[PDB]
């Protein structure tokens, strides 16, 4: 059905592996100043909306801050994620 | 204008017995966060019990029952819906959320402070919330005359998160023999704390006179490199004094030092002879070390000193070979000199005012001896030098919480730019621990 | 990009993928025995690389600039207390 | 509708990602809530892009005419002296 990604997921912790991929997108994310511009974001958001309410500040912050990570961030680690995918998946 | 509370939680705590199980379960849950393993974590705390993903968004831990839901499906949502639980524990940061409210409950000290619950009653009465001005502990220095070199420094430990812990948690004062700020430097120190954090013409200056006042007697140069070490190893020693059992620890563990010191800024260089034959590693060295003084002749970039103090320099038969010097093991403050000023042995005195590039976040496994994975530092502090090796001045600028950089020059206190910030002309840099793969 | 037809069969054994994908019957209250066991974890300080490249005696603090210091103020003498220092200064 | 190594992998990516922003954002949220709480009359501290004023929007005191109580001796000393001072003060 459509729980493979949820099987994916379960393989990628057991085998060590989720491990990896999440923090080596955390020491890229952290090392380009992408964390620390997603809370200035999120403090001027804070200002803007006049407001700390996570459910309100989450829906204007997180599409920026998706868009924010870099071109080589992104493709690197999706890169990383697919040779990893390669290894367990049939295709057709 | 007021800010309000969580009216549901409220409501909750109108019962003693419901709000000591809430603070058991967010005290059980949080401890869980802290002592699971990462697979255990991933699959026990960051799965939806209803999807089944792994970090479909934060995921949630039921205050009432076992279940963990995900944000992004709005899993955990349904489950206060259907099952009337609408309290979650982030497994992420621990903070606890109201599913009817739409959002944390942030500011309920006994929550965030919950495992002091069993003493709430004594700790609300007998402490209270810091002031909204000493709450950052910024304050100023007044040079009382060529004593920036000391100041400098003393601001880069105040805003140390290692220190400031060590000495809010009463660690020294607890142990002291001499319990005296103008005899005990260390006693100095906590009263400089006292000052800048709590309460206690000019304002706030008591406990670096104090500091002075120690310094004298032990007694009275120039470089704000020399007070670092001064200092350290004086916190050090008053470590060393207040034990029952100097000699006898020394014996068991010697060159192992528990104090403040020497469990945070202390690492060790591993200097080492390699067979360019065959590799093999005949012979290393191992040193410890406080700080790294770095040469900056003739570079740009912070990484590029490292590089050269990390060069190696000048089977059949291992012995007719290279020389090579890295780190053996880190510290959880690496501290970094950039040597400016020389000395020459006419007398004479230069300052090389070369710009180092220095970077917000710091890898370190390039120069560590041995794949060495990523270990990376932020940077919190600068001491800034401006003149000349004598007649200059030096000026100290902090990061603190939120990422805020302030400049402490003298008794001014000014916010700056991280942009700012890094166009300093660094002589000492203070990294702190922040990730290691 | 290629299709999936599905997870390799072979992987899907040796993990024991198949699960019933109607809701879990796990509790997180479960982990606590598990939990006491276990000597403190950092989220991203890995403990093997801790023990390769760090003293075994360090002081660590993880996210230390995450938020301001924890600390409240006595009411008698106005020094700042760690909050796991509140209760024995209050004597 | 088709599910790639593509598609699974950016839903992984997008896992990893959205929870790391949730993560930041409810950290500053809960702090801020705290701060105003706490502190319903809090302000910003002052920000001088002519690098003149200090925290509190106030210009640099003259080190100079300010004295300090020496409590050795029970003179007042000028500021910018006490260091000298002491030297010769404590030693007496
Ligand atoms: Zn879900
Ligand atoms: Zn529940
Ligand atoms: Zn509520
Ligand atoms: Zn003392
Ligand atoms: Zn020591
Ligand atoms: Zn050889
Ligand atoms: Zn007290
Ligand atoms: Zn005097």
């Amino acid at each position: 059905t459509a729980q493979l990604k949820s099987q994916i997921q379960q393989y990628l912790v057991e085998s060590g592996n989720y491990e990896l991929i999440s923090n080596e997108l955390k020491a890229r994310l952290l090392q380009e100043g992408w964390v620390d511009k997603v809370k200035d974001l999120t403090k001027s958001e804070m200002n803007i909306n006049e407001s700390t309410n996570f459910t309100q500040i989450l829906s204007t912050v997180e599409p920026k801050a998706l868009e924010m990570v870099s071109d080589s961030t992104r493709e690197t680690v999706l890169k990383q994620i697919r040779e990893f995918l390669e290894e367990i998946v049939d295709t057709q | 204008a007021a800010m309000s509370i969580c009216p549901h939680i409220q409501q909750v705590f109108q019962n003693e017995k419901s709000k000591d199980g809430v603070l058991k379960t967010c005290n059980a849950a949080r401890y869980i966060l802290n002592h699971s393993v990462p697979k255990e974590k991933f699959l026990n705390t960051m799965k939806c019990g209803t999807c089944h993903e792994i970090n479909s968004g934060a995921t949630f831990m039921c205050l009432q029952c076992g279940f963990c839901g995900c944000w992004n499906h709005s899993h955990f949502l349904s489950h206060s819906k259907q099952i009337g639980h609408i309290f979650g524990i982030n497994s992420n940061n621990g903070l606890l959320f109201c599913f009817k409210c739409e959002d944390y409950i942030g500011n309920i000290d006994l929550i965030n402070d919950a495992i002091l619950a069993k003493y709430w009653d004594d700790v609300c009465t007998k402490t209270m919330v810091p002031s909204m001005e000493r709450r950052d502990g910024l304050s100023g220095l007044i040079n009382m005359g060529n004593t920036c070199f000391m100041s400098s420094i003393l601001q880069c430990l105040i805003h140390n998160p290692y220190f400031i812990r060590h000495s809010m948690s009463q660690i020294h004062s607890n142990n002291c023999k001499v319990r005296s700020p103008d005899k005990c430097f260390s006693c100095a120190l906590d009263k400089i704390v006292h000052e800048l954090y709590g309460a206690l013409s000019t304002n706030r200056q008591t406990g670096f006179i104090y500091l002075l006042t120690c310094a004298w007697k032990i007694n009275q140069q120039q470089d704000a490199h020399e007070f670092w070490q001064f200092i350290i190893n004086q916190i050090h020693q008053s470590y060393v004094l207040d034990l029952p059992n100097a000699k006898e620890v020394s014996r068991a563990n010697n060159k192992q030092c528990e104090c403040i010191v020497h469990t945070v800024f202390e690492g060790s260089l591993e200097s080492s002879i390699v067979c360019p034959g065959c590799q093999n590693n005949s012979k290393t060295t191992i040193d410890p070390f406080l700080d790294l003084s770095l040469d900056i002749k003739d570079k740009k970039k912070l990484y590029e000193c490292l590089d050269s103090f990390h060069k190696k320099e000048q089977c059949g038969e291992c012995n007719s070979a290279i020389k090579q010097l890295g780190i053996h093991k880190l510290p959880s403050v690496l501290v970094l000199q950039l040597k400016r000023f020389e000395h020459l042995l006419n007398g004479s005195n230069r300052k090389l005012d070369d710009f180092i590039e220095f970077p917000t976040y710091l890898n370190m496994k390039n120069y560590c001896s041995t794949k060495v994975p990523d270990i990376i530092y932020e940077l919190i502090g600068i001491v800034s030098h401006k003149g000349t090796v004598n007649e200059g001045h030096y000026i100290a600028f902090c990061k603190i919480s939120g990422g805020q950089w302030f400049k402490f020059n003298d008794s001014m206190v000014s916010s700056i730019s991280q942009e700012e910030v890094l166009k300093e002309q660094a002589y000492l840099l203070f990294y702190t621990i922040r990730q290691v793969n | 990009d290629a299709e999936i037809k599905g997870i390799k069969p072979k992987v899907i054994e040796e993990y024991s993928l198949s699960q019933g994908s109607g809701p879990s019957n796990d509790s997180w209250k479960s982990l606590m025995s598990s939990a006491k066991d276990t000597p403190l974890q950092y989220d991203h300080m890995n403990r093997e690389s801790l023990k390769k490249y760090f003293n075994p005696n360090a002081q660590l603090i993880e996210d230390p600039l995450d938020k301001p210091i924890q600390y409240r103020v006595c009411e008698k003498c106005g020094k700042p207390l760690a909050l796991t220092a509140i209760v024995d200064h209050l004597e | 509708e088709t599910i790639t190594i593509d598609s699974i992998s950016n839903g992984i990516l997008n896992n990893l990602l959205t929870t790391l922003i949730q993560d930041i954002v409810a950290r500053e949220t809960t702090q801020q809530q705290l701060l105003k709480t706490r502190y319903p009359d809090l302000r910003s501290y002052y920000f001088d892009p002519n690098g003149s004023l200090d925290i509190n929007g106030l210009q640099k005191q003259q080190e100079s005419s300010q004295y300090i109580h020496c409590e050795n001796c029970g003179r007042d000393v000028s500021a910018n002296r006490l260091a000298a001072h002491l030297q010769r003060c404590l030693s007496r």
